[PDB]
């Protein structure tokens, strides 16, 4: 959706 | 890598995989880098010192093999190549290896966030994680150092974080690692960082986050008894990162 920065899905 | 087991971006996502392109038709594979926000990579300085012709290079971002595409990748021009004075190199070394690549899309954008594409964090002033952390590097180096070819899919592995009084040791490096750079390990010396991942990213958990503690800059041998792989302290660039994104 947006950056979410580390996240990984 | 040397070792490390193979992987897709999914577990890598905001992995940048920088070319260059050639008056030839060819398009080889140089370093790898990280996002650390939409439009910024970050990389070595040393991947680009000798040829730091912006217009020559291509970036791809969601990508799981060097040279055959990956469903969801993008592809930008690097619009800024900025990298560090005061940038130096010794018979081991390179001393300030830090390197920015701002990106823009052919149509005009920076990157957008996918299952493939996502950003790093990075730490807080001068803030590490303590020698013993296990953090994770990635990348399409070499597989041997013997090796004149990268793979063509990913590899990852994971090294341990040592102190500079273990790096600095006169049969490791002795004063050639300076306190703007960390050494990690494998403590039986199997896998380690190589050529080819120069530029790529050590990631390791902090506060909670996974942050790009590292970045590969250089090492003697790859995965050689008390040579440690030498990352450039990002904790302690972070003044210079931010003046200029």
């Amino acid at each position: 959706l947006k950056f979410q920065c580390g996240q990984k899905t | 890598i040397i070792g490390g087991e193979f992987t897709t971006i999914e577990n890598q996502p905001w992995f940048a995989a920088i070319y260059r392109r050639h008056r030839g038709g060819s398009v080889t594979y140089v370093c790898g880098g990280s996002l650390m926000s939409p439009c910024w990579v970050i990389s070595a300085t040393h991947c680009f010192i000798d040829y730091p012709k912006k217009e020559d290079y291509i970036v791809y971002l969601g990508r799981s093999r060097l040279n055959s595409n990956t469903q969801g990748e993008m592809k930008f021009e690097v619009e800024n190549l900025i990298l560090h004075k005061d940038y130096s190199a010794d018979t081991l070394a390179h001393h300030n290896d830090i390197a920015l690549l701002k990106i823009r899309s052919k149509e005009g954008r920076c990157a957008q966030p996918s299952r493939t594409i996502q950003t790093i964090c990075l730490p807080s002033m001068y803030n590490d994680p303590q020698f013993g952390t296990s953090c994770e590097i990635t990348g399409f180096g070499k597989e041997a150092s013997t090796d004149y070819l990268y793979p063509e899919q990913l590899k990852m592995t994971v090294v341990k974080l040592i102190s500079h009084r273990e790096c600095q040791q006169p049969h490791y490096y002795g004063s050639e690692v300076t306190t703007k750079m960390l050494c990690a390990a494998d403590p039986q010396w199997k896998t380690d960082s190589c050529q080819g991942d120069s530029g790529g990213p050590l990631v390791c958990s902090l506060q909670g986050r996974m942050t790009l503690t590292g970045i590969v800059s250089w090492g003697r041998g790859c995965a050689l008894k008390d040579k440690p792989g030498v990352y450039t302290r990002v904790s302690h660039f972070l003044p210079w990162i931010r003046s200029h994104t």
